[PDB]
This record gives structure tokens, C-alpha cells and sequence, in this order.
């Protein structure tokens, strides 16, 4: 898995 | 950052906050690293969305203006041309942002030092992750910049079946994965600062964690390996 952002 | 503490104010002066306009205000979405007075390095996925972005340099507390900040619009976004939004495990999770103006370098605002092209760190090398991301899995964003020690996990271990397997590529750096300390949502795009010959250099761009949570044993935080992209970075800057 899950990118670090919101929510990628 | 999970498992970290508040960073000394302005002690990672290449750390930036990437923000998008949101109603009457601005919202932190990602980290990044100032690499030239008018260029920031971040993750490609941070700029998937076609929003109005700004970068804040000299930042420490996201909720109080402390006189060390400079706020500058993002003018041009250059995503790695092989990045695919729909395939994070392929890599290439890196983008460069040209700023609308050059920032003024000072004690709070400095360029991040990049590793030499190809540099691979030994297993368990000393690094720090920094960011304003959640301080627990499904927790709250940090008001103040956080840091955590996150030593590297080498490619051979990280891409083993009990860690990330084939999902991790040699174009990535892994760090942490003891289930204690980690990046978390809001940290991506930011730096992994690794100590080399007494100098911190930005070896990673925070990319992804487990879908089970941030600090998950044997799922270290996964970063784009900056030393794989030195030529790309230089080419982008020279042509823009
Ligand atoms: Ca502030």
C-alpha cells in the first residue's frame, strides 16, 4: 503493498 | 512515522512538506526532499492526482507558522516515464517537482545530498526515516516532524519469501521491518537519510508499506532506491 499517501 | 520521536527543529533541512489546496487552506499529503533551490524529489504516487500543489521548506510544525518556512508553488511535475500508477511493485516511484520560484537557502532550508550512482548500502546500515505521517497504524498525523532509526534490510533478505518476496525489486531499498518502527501514511515521498562517511545522504524515497499496517514484522518500509536514479534526476534537471 500500500503506498504511503492517502490512500495510494 | 511509527515508533519515532519528534525531530530536533529544522535538523533535517532538506525535508519538505508537499501540500495540496483544500478549501480555504492547504493539506499535507506527502514528504519530499529539496535537491536544488527550485527542485524537489518525491514519490510519483504523491502527484497521481492533478491538484494544486505547494511545497513548504523550513517546516517543523504543520499547524503554527514559525518564521522559518517558505511556501512555494509546484510549477512542473516530472514523473519517471516508466512509473505506472497501477503497478507500484514495478518501481519507478519517483517524481521531480520544479518550483515556481527558487527557495532561499539558509539554516532551515538546505539541499539534500544524494548518493553516488549505484551505491548499495550494507545490510543493517544506519538510516533515519523522517516525516509528518501517522504515528501509529490507523493513527493521527504528526503536528511536528518525526524521526525513527530504520536500518536497512538488504535486497537479498527483503526480497526473500518471508519478507516481501518478488514484490521488492533491486531498484528499491528496504528499511526497518522489526514490527516496531516504520513509515506510515503521510510519510511517502519523503527521505530515508543514511549515514555514509559521516554525512547523511538521501538513499530512499518512501514508497509503500504492508496493506496490513505500517509497522508489520518482516514487512519493512520500502523506498525507491535514489542511487538507481541519479542519471535520470540529472537529466531531468538539465533539460528543464
Ligand atoms: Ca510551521
Amino acid at each position: 503493498x500500500q503506498t504511503t499517501e492517502f490512500y495510494v | 512515522v511509527v515508533g519515532g520521536t519528534e525531530a530536533q527543529r529544522n535538523s533535517w533541512p532538506s525535508q519538505i512538506s508537499l501540500q495540496y489546496r483544500s478549501g480555504s487552506s492547504w493539506a499535507h499529503t506527502c514528504g519530499g526532499t529539496l535537491i536544488r533551490q527550485n527542485w524537489v524529489m518525491t514519490a510519483a504516487h504523491c502527484v497521481d492526482r492533478e491538484l494544486t500543489f505547494r511545497v513548504v521548506v523550513g517546516e517543523h510544525n504543520l499547524n503554527q507558522n514559525n518564521g522559518t518556512e517558505q511556501y512555494v508553488g509546484v510549477q512542473k511535475i516530472v514523473v519517471h516515464p516508466y512509473w505506472n500508477t497501477d503497478d507500484v511493485a514495478a518501481g519507478y516511484d519517483i517524481a521531480l517537482l520544479r518550483l515556481a520560484q527558487s527557495v532561499t537557502l539558509n539554516s532551515y532550508v538546505q539541499l539534500g545530498v544524494l548518493p553516488r550512482a549505484g551505491t548499495i548500502l550494507a545490510n543493517n546500515s544506519p538510516c533515519y526515516i523522517t516525516g509528518w505521517g501517522l504515528t501509529r497504524t490507523n493513527g493521527q498525523l504528526a503536528q511536528t516532524l518525526q524521526q525513527a532509526y530504520l536500518p536497512t534490510v538488504d535486497y537479498a533478505i527483503c526480497s526473500s519469501s518471508s519478507y516481501w518476496g518478488s514484490t521488492v525489486k533491486n531498484s528499491m531499498v528496504c528499511a526497518g521491518g522489526d514490527g516496531v518502527r516504520s513509515g506510515c501514511q503521510g510519510d511517502s515521498g519523503g527521505p530515508l537519510h543514511c549515514l555514509v562517511n559521516g554525512q547523511y545522504a538521501v538513499h530512499g524515497v518512501t514508497s509503500f508499506v504492508s496493506r496490513l499496517g505500517c509497522n508489520v514484522t518482516r514487512k519493512p518500509t520500502v523506498f525507491t532506491r535514489v542511487s538507481a536514479y541519479i542519471s535520470w534526476i540529472n537529466n531531468v534537471i538539465a533539460s528543464n
